Protein backbone atom coordinates (compact mmCIF):
# COMPACT_ATOMS: atom_id res chain seq x y z
CA UNK A 1 0.00 0.00 0.00
CA UNK A 2 0.60 3.77 -0.83
CA UNK A 3 -0.53 6.88 0.61
CA UNK A 4 -1.96 9.78 -1.69
CA UNK A 5 -3.06 12.98 -1.73
CA UNK A 6 -6.59 13.10 -0.90
CA UNK A 7 -7.91 16.76 -1.88
CA UNK A 8 -6.92 18.29 -5.08
CA UNK A 9 -5.54 21.18 -2.69
CA UNK A 10 -6.49 23.02 -0.21
CA UNK A 11 -7.78 26.24 -2.46
CA UNK A 12 -10.22 24.56 -4.04
CA UNK A 13 -13.66 23.82 -2.67
CA UNK A 14 -15.62 20.86 -1.89
CA UNK A 15 -17.03 18.69 -3.33
CA UNK A 16 -13.81 15.84 -4.44
CA UNK A 17 -16.66 14.65 -6.98
CA UNK A 18 -16.35 18.22 -8.99
CA UNK A 19 -17.62 17.78 -12.41
CA UNK A 20 -20.69 15.39 -11.38
CA UNK A 21 -21.91 17.63 -9.21
CA UNK A 22 -21.65 20.85 -12.41
CA UNK A 23 -23.70 18.50 -14.42
CA UNK A 24 -26.79 18.87 -12.84
CA UNK A 25 -26.47 22.62 -13.01
CA UNK A 26 -26.45 22.29 -16.50
CA UNK A 27 -29.40 19.58 -17.37
CA UNK A 28 -31.91 22.38 -15.62
CA UNK A 29 -31.48 24.35 -18.00
CA UNK A 30 -13.54 20.38 7.80
CA UNK A 31 -11.26 22.15 5.49
CA UNK B 1 -60.55 88.54 -22.09
CA UNK B 2 -60.47 92.60 -21.80
CA UNK B 3 -64.58 93.73 -21.26
CA UNK B 4 -63.51 97.34 -20.82
CA UNK B 5 -65.60 97.51 -24.58
CA UNK B 6 -69.63 98.29 -23.89
CA UNK B 7 -70.55 97.12 -27.05
CA UNK B 8 -68.32 94.35 -27.19
CA UNK B 9 -69.28 90.27 -26.38
CA UNK B 10 -65.94 88.33 -27.20
CA UNK B 11 -68.04 85.46 -28.85
CA UNK B 12 -66.05 82.58 -27.45
CA UNK B 13 -66.48 80.97 -23.78
CA UNK B 14 -62.43 81.09 -24.20
CA UNK B 15 -62.69 77.07 -23.84
CA UNK B 16 -60.82 76.36 -26.63
CA UNK B 17 -59.44 73.05 -26.91
CA UNK B 18 -56.42 72.38 -28.88
CA UNK B 19 -55.08 68.88 -30.13
CA UNK B 20 -51.10 68.01 -30.25
CA UNK B 21 -49.95 64.81 -31.98
CA UNK B 22 -47.53 62.53 -29.75
CA UNK B 23 -44.12 61.53 -31.17
CA UNK B 24 -42.89 58.10 -29.84
CA UNK B 25 -38.90 57.04 -30.29
CA UNK B 26 -36.48 54.16 -29.71
CA UNK B 27 -33.86 54.09 -26.98
CA UNK B 28 -32.07 50.89 -27.85
CA UNK B 29 -28.39 50.58 -26.94
CA UNK B 30 -26.30 47.36 -27.63
CA UNK B 31 -24.77 45.82 -23.84
CA UNK B 32 -23.08 42.84 -22.41
CA UNK B 33 -21.74 40.98 -19.74
CA UNK B 34 -19.47 37.86 -19.13
CA UNK B 35 -21.21 34.95 -17.98
CA UNK B 36 -17.87 33.11 -17.21
CA UNK B 37 -17.16 35.75 -14.29
CA UNK B 38 -21.05 35.50 -14.00
CA UNK B 39 -20.63 31.83 -12.69
CA UNK B 40 -18.92 33.36 -9.76
CA UNK B 41 -22.15 34.87 -8.85
CA UNK B 42 -24.13 31.79 -9.66
CA UNK B 43 -22.01 29.29 -7.24
CA UNK B 44 -21.84 31.97 -4.19
CA UNK B 45 -18.60 30.95 -3.12
CA UNK B 46 -17.34 31.56 0.16
CA UNK B 47 -14.13 28.99 0.92
CA UNK B 48 -11.14 31.69 1.25
CA UNK B 49 -10.07 35.09 1.09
Amino acid sequence: TVSAPATYGNFVLSPENAVTAISYHSILADS
Amino acid sequence: RVASGAGLPTSRQTTIMVTKYSEKSPITIPFELSAACLTYLRETFEGTI
